[PDB]
C-alpha cells in the first residue's frame, strides 16, 4: 500500500503512484538523474591516422 | 583485362600532413596490335608497383 516507481520509455516519463511525501522525494529524485551528458558520452569515434579503421 | 596507364590508390589521411598511399599501379602493354606471342594469348609489359607509403 505504499509508494511505488515507474517509467514510460515512449514520452521517456517518470510515474509514480504513492503518498504526497513521494511526490516531494521523487520530484527530487526526477530531478537528480535527469542529468544530460558532459561532452564525453558512453560512444566515442577516434579518427585514426597513419592505421586503416 | 585493362591494360593501360592505371592508377588504383586508395588514400588515407593522418589528422595534420602526411598521406598513407595504397598503390597499385603499372604501365603495361600488349606490345603490339599487329603482333604475335611464343605462347598462346596476347603478353603484356608492365611496369607495376603495389605499395602503401
Amino acid at each position: 500500500l505504499a509508494p511505488k516507481v515507474v517509467a514510460d520509455e515512449r514520452t521517456n516519463s517518470v510515474v509514480v503512484s504513492g503518498e504526497p511525501k513521494a511526490r516531494a522525494r521523487i520530484i527530487q529524485m526526477v530531478r537528480q538523474l535527469d542529468r544530460e551528458l558532459q561532452s564525453q558520452g558512453n560512444t566515442r569515434v577516434f579518427y585514426l591516422k597513419y592505421g586503416k579503421a | 583485362k585493362t591494360v593501360g596507364t592505371k592508377l588504383v590508390l586508395t588514400p588515407q589521411i593522418n589528422e595534420g600532413d602526411s598521406v598513407l598511399l595504397t598503390i597499385e599501379q603499372e604501365v603495361s602493354s600488349v606490345g603490339k596490335q599487329a603482333t604475335g606471342t611464343d605462347g598462346l594469348g596476347p603478353t603484356f609489359d608492365t611496369r607495376t608497383v603495389k605499395n602503401a607509403v
